[PDB]
């Protein structure tokens, strides 16, 4: 459960969603972002 | 590029952006007046189902299977109309019930904070169930890219007008040497406020000229703001907000989309070349197959399971066929 939801959403920052984009509790990752919208393991996860 | 995890990741970016810009339309009483209309011109055949909605999507939700092109045997665009028409009229009449409710509240704060006073706590309360119960009922309405996209237009219009009259109010002030900063602080948050221009002058012999040499151009141009704050039933500070949340939930959606389009470039150039010698260059046949695929993406649906790129290919080769 992420440091971020859209509104606090900051640049250099994950962008990994994390939960239902319905669910009250929804967040982003939020973690300091590298040469992309992720972080390293979100953009592992996110590519090939 | 992407794998299922990164397009469900995008997917989830863009209805999460949306959320945010539907959240915050919903603050405005304009985007129910416009949504009101929509029923209204609905009802009496002015526009058509398809217009309104997400007609491939909301039918496609039907079976929870994936949206595709409206035509052998496959349902036409009147077919579709047909079936999802009596509960989209349904959806829109339940959620005019719950925008009039809401309007109530929204009469309500304007009139308060024009008194110089707040909603109460009650009152209050029930205006933060109501947008957030209207707010979850609108997304189930599945509504139209350009219905949204022409609500963030008219919104921002206003914006526009708004911004027009601060400047004006800013340099009024600046000729009688109260600077951006001081200005600002002092009118910040009580541009509803009656009293302003008689509790301003307590700041000093600067602000009394401002405000009685010039009350004219000053009350009038106080007045025409205060007129924004009523032709979107919100104050001005809270339109500010809006204006903001739904700019940053836009540039989310945006940003989602612009990846999951570049990350489907090749997609879209493998099916390009198929249609090489019917009339058209290949970057044509590109761009076209590109608005198929943006398409696509904002009809995807992640949670129902089926493999992004064959969906897509239905969007992005009916693109190009069209425009052959
Ligand atoms: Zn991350």
């Amino acid at each position: 459960p992420g440091s971020a939801t859209v509104l606090t959403l900051g640049a250099h920052m994950c962008k990994w969603p994390i939960g239902d984009p319905s669910s009250e509790g929804f967040t982003f990752c939020g973690r300091r972002s590298s040469e992309g919208p992720y972080c390293v393991e979100h953009a592992r996860v996110a590519y090939q | 590029l992407l794998s299922r995890e990164g397009e469900i990741a995008i997917a989830k970016r863009i209805e999460a952006g949306r959320d945010t810009m539907i959240r915050g339309l919903c603050e405005s009483a304009l985007t129910f007046e416009a949504i009101m209309v929509w029923r209204e011109e609905l009802g009496t055949g002015r526009i058509l189902l398809r217009e309104v909605i997400d007609l491939e999507g909301t039918y496609a939700a039907i079976n929870g299977v994936a949206a595709q092109p409206a035509a052998g045997a496959g349902p036409t665009v009147s077919a579709m109309e047909g079936e999802l028409r009596e509960g989209v009229m349904a959806i829109l009449d339940a959620i005019a019930s719950e925008f009039e409710a809401f309007r109530k509240l929204q009469d309500k704060l304007v009139g308060s904070r024009l008194k110089g006073e707040d909603l109460s706590d009650a009152d209050r309360k029930a205006y933060e169930g109501l947008s957030a119960t209207i707010i979850q009922h609108l997304k189930t309405l599945k509504l139209n890219n350009n219905r949204i996209e022409a609500l963030v237009e008219q919104l921002y219009a206003i914006n526009k007008r708004l911004i027009g009259l601060e400047g004006r109010l800013l340099r009024l002030a600046d000729s009688y040497g109260i600077s951006r900063g001081e200005f600002l602080k002092a009118y910040f948050g009580s541009e509803l406020n009656p009293t302003w221009s008689e509790q301003v002058k307590a700041m000093g012999v600067r602000w009394t000229k401002f405000v009685e040499n010039d009350s004219q151009s000053v009350t009038d141009i106080r007045s025409e703001i205060a007129a924004l704050a009523t032709e979107t039933g919100v104050p001005i500070d809270d339109y500010r907000r809006i204006v903001q949340t739904v700019q940053k939930g836009e540039r989310e959606a945006r940003q989602a989309k612009k990846e999951m389009v570049e990350a489907n470039l090749r997609l879209v150039i493998s099916i390009a070349k198929k249609y090489t010698n019917r009339g058209l260059q290949f970057l044509d046949l590109i761009q076209e197959g590109n608005i198929g695929l943006m398409k696509a993406v904002d009809k995807f649906e992640y949670r129902r399971g089926y493999k992004f790129s064959t969906y897509a290919t239905w969007w992005i080769r009916q693109a190009i066929t069209r425009s052959i």
